[PDB]
DNA sequence: AAAAAAAAA
C-alpha cells in the first residue's frame, strides 16, 4: 500500500501550544480575548494573526527551560494545516456574547433553530463547525526588525519576483512584488452545501473544498431509507453557506526583467473580507501561500505530472501613492497658510514645472 | 540483480581513485552550510566529469555508457549519492528539507568522436546512445513544475505516509506507469490529507534547437530537434542562442501501435533527454597577463588610431567611418534621473551612398566582430512581426507573445539593409523604438513593455541611381526628417573617380584576391571541415603570442587582431565608467556655439540634441583610452569627427 | 493571429 516514514512534527504538542499562547498572551489585559470578545459580539468579521507575536513570545519563554520546540518555522514550512487548527483553537476557545444580539436578522440561525426544535424534540444532527463558523482568519508576514532582534533566521518576507519562484516554494508562505493588471468581478463560493429532504427529518448537508462539485442522489432519512422512496431531495439555497471569490493576475516589474526576456504571470486567488482591497494598475506587496492547482479541469488526459500553480491571498499592502481628493487635513492647512504668506505664486509655479527645460 | 552493485562498486572506487571530484563535492557542501545560518545563492548538486579519465581508467564502463548509458548511468549516480550520504555530516538537520533526496545527477565533457551530430545527422542507429548535439535556440516553453513525491498525513494514526510518482520522461528506464491519483483512504478507511510543503516538485521546461543555416545542404530547408530538460538550469540561456546539448536520444510513446492508428504510416516519436548545456559562441574571461598587456596597450598614446586601422583590413578608405564604428561599438553610458527620467546612452550611425561603395560588406565585417548582433532587410521584415507576434503554445493550450527581432537584440546592435526601401508603416514601429527604447504590445488581452535599448546602423541608397552634389541634401534622401534627426551620424559617400585612386584600389583588390588558406593548395575548392575534437573545452606573459596582433608585416604602424579586439571591447565595456568634467565642458560649449552660428550652407540642420552626441562620444573616447574622467583631447576629437561628418574634412 | 494574392477605388 502506503510506506510510512518518521518526521520530528506531531501535531499535539503544537496544538497544545497553540491553545496556551492564544490564552496566555499579554501584548485591555490579553489581547487574544478582546479579539475574540469582539467577535462573539458579531462585530470584528475576520482575525489577523501576526507572527511577530508568536516568535517574541516564544523567545521570551525560553528564558525558562520548559519549552523545547519553534512554532514559526512550522508555520513557514506548511501553512494551510496551521489554518484548520487555529480555526478548532478558536472554537474550542470561544467567549459568551457580552453585548446584545439583533438575533431575528440571523435567517441561518432562526433556520437552524427551527430545526433542532424539530429534532431534539423528538429526543438531531451533528452539524459541520464551519457551517457555523462566521469569522474569516488570516495570516500577517512577520518583520525584519523583529528577527534582529534575535540571532535566529527567521526572516520570510524578501518579496521574490513572478519568475524567481520555483518548484520548491509550494506549501510554504511566500511574498511577491508587482504590478496588477486584471482584476475579475466577486462572485459567491460555496462551503457547504445543503439540500432539503421534502419533510423527511433531518436535511442532509455536504461541504466540498474541491473546485468541482457533484449531487446526492438518496438520501439518509429514515423514512427515506425505508424500502421505497420518499421525496426527492433539492438543494437549498437559504440554509447553504457561501463566500465572495475573486481572483486576479499579476505581472513582473520591467526593472527586475533579465535582458533579452518576456515578463512571466501569476494568478491569485483572494476570499472574505479582504476581496476588493485592490485595484488595476498598482504596485503591491502580496503575501500568501503558494499552492498547486490541479489541470483535471481542462479535461486533456495529458500531462500527467504537470501540474498549474496559484497564490491564495492572505495580507496586501496596497503601497504606491494616494490621491486622496484633496481631503482637508490640519498639516495642508498649513501648507497653504505657508503659500498664502508665499505672496504671489504663480511665477513660482511655472519656474518649477521642467527646470530640464531651459 | 547483482550487476547494479557491481557497478555501483566500481564507480565508487573510480571515485576514490580520483581525488578532484571529492574536493568539489566537500567545498560544495561546506559553501551550502555556510549559506544556512549567517549574516542569497546556493549551489546545485550536479558534478561534471571529465570521460577521458574514465576511458583512461577502464574501457569497459567508459563503452558501456557511451553505447547504452541506460544501465550504466543510473549506477553511478546511486554510487555517488551513497558517497555523498557516506561524506555528509549534519548533527541536527531540518524536518521538511531532510527528505529531499537530490541523487547528484551527473554531467560530462571530454571527446566523444563519432557521438558529435548535427540535427540533420541524428538517425535511426543513434538511438539510446549518449550524444551531443550543437545547434541555435529557437523557441522555448514556459517553466512549469511537475510532482515527483506525495507526503500524506492521517490525524487518527499519526503516520505520515508517501506515494512516489515517476513518468515516460522522468526516468531514463522504462517503468510501469502511475496515474496521479491522489491517495486519500487508508487501507482501513482513515482520512488522508495531502501535506504541501513536504512533497517534492521539480521544474520543467522544453525547448527546440536547429542546426545552423550556414552548414546546410545546397537548396536544403534547415531541421530541428526539440530537447527536454528539468531541475536544474531549467531557464538557462534563450531564443537566438548558440548551444552545444548532451544528452540521451530516445524514444518515446507507443506511436499507434495500440489500437488509437488509422492509417498504416506511423511514426514513433524521438527527444533528447538533456544531461547539459554549454554556450558555444562560435573564450570570454580575460587572463592575467591578457589585462596586463591591455593596459600596456592602453597606456600608449596612439591606440585609438591603431584599433581603428584594425576594423576591416581588407576594406581601402573609409577611416573615419572605421573610426566611427569603433566608437559605436562600445558608446557612452546611459543616465537615470528620480526627476529627469531616462537619457539615451548609446550612438547610431547611417550612411548613404552611390552603389558599390562597399557599405554592405562593412555591415557584415560589423555583424562578425560585434558581441551581439542580428541582421535584418528591409524588404524582408514586416513591422508588426518585428516586435512581438501572437502565438498559441501547443502544450499549454494558451497564447503567449513571442519575441521580435529587435527585442532579441536588447543590449545589442541591429543592422538593417535596404532601409529606404522598407516599407512605410513599418518606419513608425521603429521610430517607437528611437522614441524612448521600449515597445509596448496592447492586443488580444496583453498589455505590457517591453525593454529594447539595442543601437541601430542602417545604410541606404538616395532616391536617384547615383548622388547629385549639386541638390538639396533633404531631396536626394526618401526617408522623412521626423527619423533623420534621431541618428547621431550622418555619412555621405561618393566614389569619385581619380586615376591615382583608381591604381591604387585596383591594386589593392587583385593584392586580396590572390590569398590561400594557410595549409592548403590552390588547385582544388574550398571543402567543409568536421567539428572540434573536443565536445567541450576549458608561461605566461613573456611569449606575446597573439598579444602584438602584427600577424603579417605590412607598414610601419602596428595591427592587432580580431580576438585581442574583443577582449579590449569586453573589458572597456565593463570596467571603466568616465565621469566629465568642465575642462571638457568649455570646450564643447564652445565648439556648439561656433558651430550653430558660422552662418553657411551645411549637409542638415543642428539643433540642440548635437551638444549630447557630442557629450557621449566624449564619453566613448574616454572609454577608448580606458580613464575614469574626460580630457579635452576627446572634445577635440569629437568635434572634428563631427565637423568632418557635417562639413566634409 | 499573421502572411500573401486580387479587384476596385
Ligand atoms: N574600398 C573598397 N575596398 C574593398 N572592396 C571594395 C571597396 N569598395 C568597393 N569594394 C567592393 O565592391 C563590391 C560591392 O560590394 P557591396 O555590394 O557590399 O557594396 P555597397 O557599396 O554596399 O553596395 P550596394 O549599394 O549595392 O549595397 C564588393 O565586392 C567590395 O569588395
Ligand atoms: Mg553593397
Ligand atoms: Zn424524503
Amino acid at each position: 500500500a502506503l510506506p510510512s516514514i518518521q518526521l520530528p512534527v506531531d501535531y499535539n504538542n503544537l496544538f497544545n501550544e497553540i491553545t496556551d499562547f492564544l490564552v496566555t498572551f499579554k501584548q485591555k489585559g490579553p489581547k487574544y480575548m478582546a479579539m475574540l470578545q469582539k467577535v462573539a459580539n458579531r462585530e470584528l468579521n475576520s482575525v489577523i494573526i501576526d507572527l511577530d507575536d508568536i516568535l517574541q513570545y516564544q523567545n521570551e519563554k525560553f528564558l525558562q527551560g520548559t519549552q523545547a520546540d519553534d512554532l514559526v518555522s512550522a508555520i513557514q514550512q506548511n501553512a494551510n494545516h496551521f489554518t484548520e487548527l487555529f480555526c478548532r483553537a478558536i472554537d474550542n476557545n470561544m467567549p459568551l456574547p457580552t453585548k446584545e444580539i439583533d438575533y431575528k436578522d440571523d435567517v441561518l440561525d432562526v433556520i437552524l433553530n427551527q430545526r433542532r426544535l424539530r429534532n431534539e424534540r423528538m429526543l438531531t444532527e451533528l452539524f459541520p463547525p464551519n457551517l457555523t463558523r462566521r469569522y474569516f482568519l488570516y495570516f500577517k508576514p512577520l518583520s525584519q526588525n523583529c528577527a534582529r532582534r534575535y540571532r535566529k533566521k527567521a526572516i520570510s518576507s524578501k518579496p521574490l519576483s513572478v519568475r524567481q519562484i520555483k518548484g520548491d516554494f509550494l506549501g510554504q508562505l511566500i511574498t511577491v512584488r508587482g504590478i496588477i493588471t486584471r482584476v475579475s468581478d466577486v462572485k459567491p463560493a460555496v462551503e457547504v452545501i445543503a439540500y432539503t429532504c421534502d419533510q423527511c427529518g433531518y436535511e442532509v448537508f455536504q461541504e466540498v473544498n474541491s473546485r468541482t462539485f457533484t449531487p446526492l442522489s438518496e438520501c439518509t432519512s429514515e423514512e427515506c431509507s425505508q424500502n421505497q422512496t420518499k421525496g426527492q431531495l433539492f438543494m437549498s439555497t437559504r440554509a447553504s453557506k457561501f463566500s465572495a471569490f475573486q481572483e486576479c493576475k499579476i505581472q513582473e516589474l520591467s526593472q527586475q526583467v533579465p535582458v533579452g526576456h518576456i515578463p512571466r504571470s501569476l494568478n491569485i486567488h483572494v476570499n472574505g473580507t479582504l476581496v476588493r482591497s485592490l485595484s488595476p494598475g498598482d504596485i503591491v506587496d502580496v503575501t500568501g501561500i503558494f499552492l498547486p492547482a490541479p489541470y483535471t479541469g481542462f479535461k486533456a488526459l495529458k500531462a500527467g505530472l504537470l501540474t498549474e500553480t496559484y497564490l491564495e491571498a492572505q495580507f496586501v499592502r496596497q503601497h504606491k501613492k494616494k490621491f486622496a481628493s484633496f481631503s482637508l487635513t490640519s498639516d495642508v492647512e498649513e501648507r497653504v497658510m505657508e503659500l498664502i504668506t508665499s505672496g504671489d505664486v504663480y511665477n513660482r509655479l511655472a519656474k518649477s514645472i521642467a527646470p530640464e527645460i531651459y | 540483480d547483482a550487476v547494479f552493485g557491481d557497478r555501483v562498486r566500481r564507480f565508487q572506487e573510480f571515485l576514490d581513485t580520483f581525488t578532484s571530484y571529492r574536493d568539489s563535492v566537500r567545498s560544495i557542501q561546506v559553501y551550502n552550510s555556510n549559506n544556512a545560518a549567517n549574516y542569497l545563492n546556493i549551489l546545485p548538486h550536479r558534478i561534471i566529469i571529465s570521460l577521458d579519465d574514465l576511458r583512461e581508467f577502464d574501457r569497459s564502463f567508459w563503452s558501456g555508457i557511451l553505447v547504452e548509458p541506460a544501465y550504466f548511468i543510473p549506477p553511478a549516480e546511486k554510487a555517488l549519492t551513497d558517497l555523498a550520504d557516506s561524506m555528509d555530516d549534519v548533527p541536527h538537520p531540518n524536518a521538511s528539507a531532510v527528505s529531499s533526496r537530490h541523487p547528484w545527477k551527473l554531467s560530462f565533457k571530454g571527446s566523444f568522436g563519432a557521438h558529435a551530430l548535427s540535427p540533420r545527422t541524428l538517425t535511426a542507429q543513434h538511438l539510446n546512445k549518449l550524444v551531443s548535439v550543437e545547434g541555435i535556440v529557437t523557441k522555448t516553453s514556459l517553466v512549469r513544475p511537475k510532482l515527483i513525491r506525495s507526503v500524506h498525513y492521517a490525524a487518527k494514526t499519526g503516520r505520515f505516509h508517501y506515494r512516489d510518482y515517476t513518468d515516460a520522461t522522468t526516468t531514463l528506464t522504462t517503468r510501469i506507469p502511475t496515474p496521479a491519483i491522489y491517495p486519500t483512504e487508508d487501507t482501513e478507511g482513515n482520512k488522508l490529507t495531502t501535506e504541501y510543503g513536504y512533497s517534492t516538485f521539480i521544474d520543467h521546461q522544453r525547448i527546440t534547437v536547429q542546426e545552423m543555416p550556414e552548414m546546410a545542404p545546397a537548396g536544403q530547408l534547415p531541421r530541428s530537434i526539440d530537447v527536454i530538460l528539468d531541475d536544474d538550469l531549467v531557464d538557462k540561456t534563450k531564443p537566438g542562442d548558440r548551444v552545444n546539448v548532451v544528452g540521451v536520444f530516445k524514444s518515446l510513446g507507443a506511436g499507434g501501435m495500440n489500437q488509437s492508428n488509422s492509417n498504416t504510416l506511423i511514426g514513433f516519436k524521438t527527444l533528447i533527454l538533456g544531461n547539459t548545456v554549454y554556450p558555444l559562441h562560435a573564450r570570454q574571461m580575460l587572463t592575467d597577463f591578457d589585462i596586463r598587456n591591455i593596459n600596456k596597450l592602453s597606456k600608449k598614446k596612439d591606440i585609438f588610431d591603431i584599433l581603428s586601422q584594425s576594423l576591416a583590413p581588407s576594406i581601402y578608405g573609409h577611416d573615419h567611418i572605421k573610426k566611427a564604428i569603433l566608437l559605436m561599438l562600445m558608446g557612452g553610458v546611459e543616465k537615470n534621473l528620480e526627476n529627469g527620467s531616462h537619457l539615451r546612452g548609446d550612438i547610431n550611425i547611417l550612411m548613404v551612398g552611390d552603389p558599390s561603395t562597399a557599405k554592405s560588406q562593412l555591415l557584415r565585417f560589423v555583424l562578425n566582430t560585434a558581441s551581439l548582433a542580428i541582421a535584418t532587410t528591409g524588404r524582408g521584415s514586416s513591422g508588426v512581426g518585428l516586435t512581438a507576434a501572437v502565438t498559441t503554445d501547443r502544450e499549454t493550450g494558451e497564447r503567449r507573445l513571442e519575441a521580435g527581432a529587435m527585442v532579441l537584440a536588447d543590449r545589442g546592435v541591429v543592422c538593417i539593409d535596404e532601409f529606404d526601401k522598407m516599407t512605410d508603416v513599418d518606419r513608425v514601429a521603429i521610430h517607437e523604438v528611437m522614441e524612448q527604447q521600449t515597445v509596448t504590445i496592447a492586443k488580444a488581452g496583453i498589455h505590457t513593455t517591453l525593454n529594447a535599448r539595442c543601437s541601430v546602423i542602417a545604410a541606404a541608397n538616395p532616391v536617384f541611381g547615383q548622388y547629385d552634389v549639386n541638390r538639396d541634401p533633404h531631396q536626394n534622401i526618401a526617408l522623412p526628417d521626423s527619423l533623420l534627426s534621431r541618428f547621431d551620424l550622418l555619412f555621405v559617400v561618393t566614389d569619385d573617380i581619380n586615376e591615382i585612386r583608381d591604381r591604387s584600389i585596383s591594386e589593392h583588390v587583385l593584392r586580396t584576391h590572390r590569398y590561400l588558406p594557410p595549409g592548403y593548395l590552390e588547385g582544388e575548392p574550398v571543402r567543409e571541415r568536421l567539428n572540434l575534437s573536443l565536445a567541450v573545452g576549458e608561461q605566461a606573459g613573456a611569449k606575446l603570442a597573439k598579444n602584438k596582433g602584427n600577424y603579417n608585416g605590412t607598414e610601419i604602424p602596428k595591427l592587432v587582431t580580431i580576438p585581442f579586439l574583443r577582449k579590449y571591447v569586453q573589458y572597456a565595456k565593463e570596467r571603466v565608467i568616465p565621469q566629465l568634467t568642465q575642462e571638457a565642458i568649455n570646450v564643447i560649449v564652445k565648439n556648439y556655439t561656433d558651430l550653430r552660428n558660422d552662418d553657411n550652407t551645411k549637409k542638415s540642420p543642428i539643433t540642440a540634441r548635437t551638444l549630447e552626441t557630442l557629450i557621449r562620444l566624449a564619453t566613448a573616447h574616454a572609454k577608448v583610452r580606458l580613464s575614469k574622467t574626460v580630457n579635452k583631447v576627446d572634445a577635440k576629437v569629437a568635434a572634428n569627427l563631427l565637423r568632418f561628418a557635417l562639413l566634409g574634412e
